[PDB]
């Protein structure tokens, strides 16, 4: 249930993976190798609170998990996503043993 | 999702809603028993809601399955959100169908400029 602010209906957004240099420049001192920026440096389109944990899927592959950002859809503050292509072995080994 | 559009109903069949009384996070179904999500979405008890489009109205394709295991990445950092990833084991396997389906893990990292699809019931 959507409560006081969330939408009832699932929302969709097309957005491109951003260069790591743009990601680090947007978030100086805050980007690790386990993070990728996806979205628009001009703002206006982004994920937001309540989206975390959800998918970023590119060419049929899960590449990102909604994680964090400064505000939502803010200029020069794109979404920051957990970099899934760092974790296939963690995922597969955890599933295999649990 | 700010500045998006409404997904066609059940066109994102790997999207799940994490529910503890109300929606609070999303996740992705990667096999019939396992959802991957973010570690900062951790709660000690989670109901996974699959097959959803309108999360406020029963539409007939939903599956509500309580988590049996919730495993955060061991090196998650709660201050920086580094390693922000979590695995949820369903207490019974989801029934895979046309509206509840898995998404493939990546075979390599995506190049800068690759177009992707982001989805959720977050603030708009
Ligand atoms: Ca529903």
């Amino acid at each position: 249930s959507s409560g006081s602010s969330y939408p009832s209906l699932l929302q969709c957004l097309k957005a491109p993976v951003l260069s790591d240099s743009s990601c680090k420049s947007s978030y100086p001192g805050q980007i690790t190798g386990n993070m990728i920026c996806v979205g628009f440096l001009e703002g206006g389109k982004d994920s937001c609170q309540g989206d975390s944990g959800g998918p970023v899927v590119c060419n049929g592959q899960l590449q990102g998990i909604v994680s964090w950002g400064y505000g939502c859809a803010q200029k020069n503050k794109p979404g920051v996503y957990t970099k899934v292509c760092n974790y296939v072995n963690w995922i597969q080994q955890t599933i295999a043993a649990n | 999702i700010v500045g998006g559009y409404t997904c066609a109903a059940n066109s994102i069949p790997y999207q799940v809603s994490l529910n503890s009384g109300s929606h609070f996070c999303g996740g992705s179904l990667i096999n019939s028993q396992w959802v991957v999500s973010a570690a900062h979405c951790y709660k000690s008890r989670i109901q996974v809601r699959l097959g959803e489009h309108n999360i406020d109205v029963l539409e007939g394709n939903e599956q509500f399955i309580n988590a049996a295991k919730i495993i955060t990445h061991p090196n998650f950092n709660g201050n920086t959100l580094d390693n922000d990833i979590m695995l949820i084991k369903l207490s019974s396997p989801a029934t895979l169908n046309s509206r509840v389906a898995t998404v493939s893990l990546p075979r390599s990292c995506a190049a800068a400029g690759t177009e992707c699809l982001i989805s959720g019931w977050g603030n708009t």
